């Protein structure tokens, strides 16, 4: 039931799941112009653009090859990815929902049979750090949103490792939990000008401020066939989450054409705890770069249906923030997708797929190469509408 | 052979040729059909068929005729001219009931969807006649709207709407499938009871008559259940506005039941009597779909020999005070059983006052006094396990020597005692102290043709101001299975995840050596994700089916600590929905389970399972 | 026409969702109906 | 459901001449008419404001002494101010 298969998902708190809904996550992330039908979670300004109720849904099939010096294997992964609601109010917008902050996930086994006294290790790890939104956003003028939220961050994250020698029958299972919880906030604007003729310039800045996370650690090793396990004394770490400034640009016709790039920046983070902690990996800070836009033939087409759907495309390139044997690990995609409008309503199906290589297979580390096949769903109706004739 | 070819249409004024064209749905070429002409013509089989004469009829033209003429034969292909009599518009100018010897004319009049100055539309005449047919007091094949005054000239056309009553009272034998075993439910019921004229002796013929109210006493029944109650509603509460007004009083027994295994011990079982008065009424902002729901429940546990999971008071009661608010919005439509377009969303909170807070104990500190320690309540010296005295009132402990273990005399030391576990958790759960919210968001959308998809998603929280006094036993979640209506009084929920066994997926007691190992106690957050793809193969009154596939996902989870809410059971499969009005909702399900269930050693997919359910077990 | 089914409305009474149950099972076996419906076909 | 109040009461005060209960039926109609019209859609407020005039008149021609006059003044002073909005 993990989320993600990755061995980098030890390090850190996990590989980070969201990255967007399936609209602007196909689109590398480049979230400029200010939709009126889609949410944009991660700018909280975005909100006070929404003109009907929306009810976003999403859920991906992830499929990875992890290779390495020795040899290679393939994974696969299906998971949930967001569940969130917009609600227009007036000259106001609130956001409310639930998305996956990062996943734990991986099952390594070192098979050493086959040779007496030799021990074998079954290591596995699983969980992850949820996030809980509340966003409202504010029209300071007809083309300029600002907005912000409160997020709380929770989860745990399980890793196991059991041992058995080849002889014995009872080996031994150590376990370590950690119970993370904390708030952060986040602010953002969006401002939306024209340039040229029927062409917008869209500017979208956001910054998410620095958060605190407390961990509650338990290990506790148990040894088949004994009935009393040994456990150690319980422990609490803090964590800190760095802070992030996402700036976008991009020019284009609203419903025909967008153009855009995103720059992420990270600050100083601590996101080493007890179980994690290694001499060979440390921490730098993250940066992302991408290119995106899409292209709709006419959104006003009466004789083909193709024409109506939005394409989308896009570039990334990831500095994920961890140096693993003096080696960056770097991450590079790319996303294709296509937004199905269903006749008669705003509602619309998202379909994308994304592929790239994240990892090197120098140093002794490990290459991974993902194919992710995603699909979303976006509903959109009106309330609050006043029925008079009393 | 013949084909059509050159359909054309006379006399439409208000549509056009194209609009025509598009509801008929006839090619040039196609085989000559003359049933499938006269279906999309006017079908008489069904009053809410898709035909041009229901598209004029239902927008006020009430003369409106539709007759299709053959014009021309020549090398076998036949034409038609569709002929439409528009006429003028016609609205409703008096509406009136007759028949009604033993019922108000307010209580008719104020469910008659036909309103003078409207107007005329079959589907209001239509809906009328359910809603006059929902009371109970009339002959349900006898509810003809007849057509009086009729002045075309004029435009306006009186209704009288002919009744015959058939007595209010009412006898009620209901059954049911759910959560794998059968429920049956026995009641009789006024529905057209007066507490007005309540203290009047001189009207009492079978019970005070008059208003729309509605007194029943029914009795429901299951494997592990039996409830008896007596209920009094007011759908109209003020007489302005439709207001819902009910209370209830009930008294039910649950024994304890294995829902793994289906076995139920009658040597464990609770009695719960409960007392629930609720308002509920349709809010006019911010728009007409809103409804408000308030309740105020007491309620009485009394427990007996009830010792089972993380009830350690077997012998003792509970009582519960508590205060439930609801907001639903509701735009679904047209057909409940099959929704086509719409969407629900409700949130309630049922919440408890905050003891805790005022009463100055601390529940951390109850197993650490005298009061709370195992003591010899005897007056005659006995012998403990360990073959010492045992002198009454001294505090003991439980030791095991040899094989067999036993109490052993502490003497006066208290603080070496066993703490009384019993003593404790009655203190504790003296009077539920809790608060519950549960959020649910469903719907549904038309993706093409027939074919219509359905989003679901819930959600469920159950916890304690205070952690030191604990969450309580009782209001907890079960997931998996077939799952079941809230019929049991103790606030038990059972979640459907279809692909795993009835209550399979609720956590079970971890401790082993705890000598509980492996009970379900009930989980306090759960969250389920399903999607279904529904196709209708037959929407009539009589009997309406709709194939369905789905996608589900969901888990439970213990406390707060443990919610991972993308950590789920994720399931797939198929299924047949039949509902019939006599025989009611019948269902068959096939899903497949993707994940092991929990506390299974090998890490393998739980497989195939069948679920069958009859009613709405949600 | 008694037989079909309709959604609430505006004129339809509102239906209490935070209250315990009422001891009747939704869209179940309905034992007098059938029992009517074979009296009418004898 | 003032829509329907209006037709059903225009059709009493014309089916049953001379009854005891015009006057309440007059007043009735009145108000059915006023709430009507204080809530009802822009485009059509002058409409009902108009008719909310006539139902006053009818009922004052009828009695002039009525004892609804303490509200049915008060009524009117609603209609009146709003319909100086639509005094294009
Ligand atoms: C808004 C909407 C509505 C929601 C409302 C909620 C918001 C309001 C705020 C609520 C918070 C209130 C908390 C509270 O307070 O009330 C709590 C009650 C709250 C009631 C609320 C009612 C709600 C009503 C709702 C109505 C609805 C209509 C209870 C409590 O209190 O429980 C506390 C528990 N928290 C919970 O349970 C909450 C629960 C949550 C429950 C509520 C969930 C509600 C959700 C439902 C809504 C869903 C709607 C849809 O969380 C969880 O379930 C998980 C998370 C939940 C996930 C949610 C998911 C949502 C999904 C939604 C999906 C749609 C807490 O955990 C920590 C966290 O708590 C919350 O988060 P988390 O829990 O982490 O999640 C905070 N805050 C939060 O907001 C989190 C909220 O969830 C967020 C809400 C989220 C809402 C989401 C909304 C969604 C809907 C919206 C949609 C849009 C977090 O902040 C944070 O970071 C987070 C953040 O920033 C805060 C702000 C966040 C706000 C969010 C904004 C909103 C945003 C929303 C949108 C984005 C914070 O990190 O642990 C505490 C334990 O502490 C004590 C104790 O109990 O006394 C004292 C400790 O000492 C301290 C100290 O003193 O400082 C503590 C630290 O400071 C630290 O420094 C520490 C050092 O490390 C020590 O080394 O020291 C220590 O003991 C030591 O202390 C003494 C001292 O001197 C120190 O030296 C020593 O004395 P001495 O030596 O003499 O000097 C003692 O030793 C003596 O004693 C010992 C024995 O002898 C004694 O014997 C026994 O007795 C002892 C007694 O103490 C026992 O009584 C035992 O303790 C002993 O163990 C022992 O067994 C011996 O020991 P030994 O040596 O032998 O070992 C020893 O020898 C010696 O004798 C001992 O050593 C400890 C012991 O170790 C445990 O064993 O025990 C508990 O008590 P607390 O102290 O009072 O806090
Ligand atoms: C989650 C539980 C807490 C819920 C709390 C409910 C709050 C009650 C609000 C009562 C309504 C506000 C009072 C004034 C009503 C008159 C209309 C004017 C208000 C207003 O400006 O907003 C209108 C619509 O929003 C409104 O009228 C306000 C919207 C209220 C919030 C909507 C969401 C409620 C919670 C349900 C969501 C979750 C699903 C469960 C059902 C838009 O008016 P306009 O178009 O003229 O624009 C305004 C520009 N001039
Ligand atoms: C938080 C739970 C624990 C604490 C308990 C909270 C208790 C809340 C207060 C009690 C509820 C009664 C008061 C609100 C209803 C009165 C409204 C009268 C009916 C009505 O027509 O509604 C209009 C606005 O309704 C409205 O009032 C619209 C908003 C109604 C919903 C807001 C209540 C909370 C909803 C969320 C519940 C779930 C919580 C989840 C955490 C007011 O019109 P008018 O009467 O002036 O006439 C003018 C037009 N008719
Ligand atoms: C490996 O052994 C194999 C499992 O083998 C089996 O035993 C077969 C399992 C049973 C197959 C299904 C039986 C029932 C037929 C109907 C299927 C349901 C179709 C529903 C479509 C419409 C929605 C209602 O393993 C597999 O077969 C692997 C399965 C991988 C599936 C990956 C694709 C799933 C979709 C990814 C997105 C997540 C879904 C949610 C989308 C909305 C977002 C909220």
């Amino acid at each position: 039931q993990q989320g993600t298969a990755s061995p980098y998902s030890f390090y850190g708190i996990g590989d980070i799941k969201f990255k967007g809904t399936l609209e602007y996550r196909s689109m590398a992330g480049v979230a400029v112009e200010q939709d009126s039908i889609h949410l944009n979670i991660e700018n909280p300004a975005s909100y006070a653009s929404l003109m009907q109720t929306t009810f976003t849904v999403g859920g991906t099939f992830g499929t990875s090859t992890l290779k390495s010096n020795t040899g290679s294997a393939k994974a696969q992964r299906t998971t949930f990815d967001y569940l969130a609601v917009g609600i227009p109010v007036g000259k106001f917008g609130v956001s409310f929902g639930l998305i996956p902050l990062s996943s734990v996930g991986y099952k390594i086994l070192d098979d050493n049979t086959a040779t007496e006294g030799a021990v074998s290790s079954q290591l596995s790890g699983k969980g992850g750090i949820n996030k809980v939104y509340f966003g409202v956003g504010y029209k300071i003028k007809p083309h300029w949103t600002i907005g912000a939220d409160v997020q709380y961050n929770f989860g745990k994250i399980t890793t196991t490792s059991i041992e058995q020698v080849t002889g014995v029958q009872n080996g031994t299972s150590e376990s370590n939990a950690s119970t993370l919880s904390g708030a952060n906030f986040d602010l953002g604007t969006m401002y939306q000008t024209k340039i040229y003729k029927k062409v917008n310039l869209f500017t979208s800045l956001s910054y998410t401020f620095s958060s605190n996370l407390n961990s509650e650690n338990v290990r506790e090793i148990n040894v088949s066939g004994d009935p009393d396990p040994y456990a150690y004394p319980a422990s609490t770490t803090k964590l800190k989450l760095p802070s992030r400034v996402i700036i976008g640009a991009g020019i284009g016709e609203s419903r025909k054409w967008l153009v855009g790039t995103t720059l992420a920046f990270q600050g100083e983070g601590q996101l080493t705890n007890y179980y994690n902690a290694m001499d060979n990996v440390r921490y730098e800070n993250y940066a992302k770069y991408a290119i995106g836009g899409y292209y709709i033939p006419n959104y006003t087409s009466f004789t083909s249906y193709l024409s109506r759907i939005t394409y989308r495309a896009g570039l990334k390139y990831e500095k994920i923030g961890l140096i693993v044997n003096n080696e960056s690990i770097k991450d590079v995609g790319m996303t294709l997708g296509a937004g199905i409008p269903i006749p008669g309503y705003f509602s619309n199906v998202n379909i994308g797929i994304e592929f790239g290589k994240k990892g090197t297979v120098s140093s002794n580390l490990v290459q991974e190469n993902y194919v992710n096949f995603s699909v979303g769903f976006s509903f959109n109706d009106k309330w609050f509408v006043k029925s008079k004739f009393n | 052979k013949y084909y059509f070819g050159n359909i054309k249409f006379l006399g439409n004024t208000v549509y056009s040729d194209q609009q025509l064209n598009r509801y008929l749905g006839i090619k040039k070429g196609e085989t000559y059909n003359g049933v499938l002409l006269e279906k999309r013509i006017a079908d008489n089989t069904k009053p809410d068929g898709e035909d041009i004469t229901n598209l004029y009829q239902n927008n006020g033209y009430l003369f409106s005729k539709i007759n299709a003429v053959e014009v021309k034969t020549v090398n076998d292909t036949i034409d038609f001219e569709i002929r439409i009599t528009e006429g003028p518009i016609a609205y409703f100018n008096k509406i009136y009931v007759t028949g009604n010897d033993k019922t108000n004319d307010h209580v008719i009049y104020r469910e008659l969807r036909t309103k003078p100055g409207n107007k005329y539309s079959k589907e209001e005449l239509v809906r009328t006649i359910r809603e006059i047919g929902q009371l109970g007091f009339f002959d349900p094949e006898s509810i003809k709207p007849e057509f009086r005054n009729v002045d075309p000239a004029a435009g306006t056309v009186d209704i009288e709407y002919q009744l015959v009553e058939k007595g209010s009272s009412q006898v009620e034998l209901q059954g049911g499938y759910g959560g794998g075993g059968f429920i049956g439910t026995l009641g009789l019921s006024f529905n057209n009871f007066s507490a007005r004229k309540l203290f009047d002796k001189d009207a009492y013929k079978p019970l005070p008559m008059g208003d729309g109210q509605k007194v029943a006493l029914r009795l429901q029944g299951s494997t592990y259940f039996q409830t008896y109650s007596l209920s009094f509603s007011e759908p109209w509460f003020g007489g302005k506005k439709p207001v819902q007004f009910s209370s209830s009083i009930s008294y039910s027994k649950q024994f304890n039941y294995n829902y793994s295994s289906r076995d139920v011990n009658r040597n464990q079982s609770f009695n719960i009597f409960t007392v629930q008065v609720g308002l509920a009424k349709r809010l006019t902002v911010p728009d007409d779909y809103f409804v408000l729901s308030q309740s105020v429940s007491y309620q009485h546990y009394d427990l007996n020999n009830y010792y089972t999971g993380l009830f350690t008071f077997g012998n003792g009661a509970s009582r519960n005070l508590a205060y439930t608010i609801g907001l639903s919005r509701s735009n679904k439509g047209v057909n409940p059983i099959f929704p086509t377009y719409g969407s629900e969303f409700s949130i309630s909170a049922k919440v408890t006052p905050p003891y805790s807070l005022f009463n100055n104990i601390n529940y951390g500190d109850l197993q650490n006094q005298k009061e709370y320690k195992t003591q010899y309540t005897g007056t005659t010296t006995t012998t403990g396990i360990d073959g010492q005295a045992i002198n009454p009132g001294d505090y003991t402990k439980t030791e095991t020597v040899n094989g067999q273990s036993g109490t052993v005399s502490v003497g006066s030391d208290y603080k070496s005692a066993d703490t009384d576990v019993g003593k404790v958790d009655q203190k504790k759960y003296n009077w539920l102290e809790y608060y519950k919210v549960k959020f649910k968001a469903d719907w549904y959308t038309k993706i093409y043709g027939k074919l219509v998809l359905r989003t679901l998603t819930e959600f469920g929280f159950l916890g304690a101001y205070d952690q030191s006094r604990g969450v309580v036993p009782f209001e907890r979640f079960y997931l998996g299975g077939d799952g079941m209506a809230n019929y049991s009084m103790d606030g038990r929920e059972t979640i459907q995840l279809r692909g795993y066994p009835n209550n399979s997926l609720t956590p079970i007691i971890e401790d082993r050596n705890s000598s509980r190992y492996g009970q379900q106690i009930g989980a306090t957050i759960y969250n389920k994700f399903s999607m279904e793809l529904r196709y209708p193969i037959t929407l009539k009154s009589s009997a309406s089916i709709y194939a369905l596939t789905f996608l589900e996902a969901g888990s439970s989870y213990p406390t707060f600590k443990d919610y991972n809410p993308f950590d789920l059971n994720r399931s797939a499969g198929a299924g047949l929905r039949v509902f019939m009005p006599a025989f009611g909702l019948l269902g068959i399900d096939f899903g497949y389970g993707f994940d092991a269930l929990p506390g299974s050693t090998t890490n393998k997919a739980n497989g195939w399972e069948t679920h069958f359910i009859i009613g709405q077990q949600f | 026409y008694v037989d079909m089914q309709f959604e609430d409305d505006r004129q339809s009474t509102a239906k209490n969702t935070v209250m315990y149950s009422d001891q009747t099972i939704k869209y179940g076996t309905d034992f007098v109906r059938i029992f009517k419906d074979v009296k009418k076909l004898l | 459901d003032y829509k329907s109040a209006l037709v059903a009461f225009d059709n009493f005060i014309a089916d049953f001449p001379g009854t005891p209960l015009k006057e309440d039926a007059l007043f009735y109609k009145y108000d059915s008419a006023y709430q009507l019209a204080i809530n009802s859609v822009p485009s059509k407020m002058e409409e009902r404001l108009h008719v909310a005039q006539t139902a006053y008149a009818n009922l004052m021609k009828y009695k002039s002494d009525t004892k609804y006059k303490e509200k049915a003044d008060q009524m009117n002073a609603r209609v009146e101010t709003d319909l100086q909005k639509f005094t294009k």
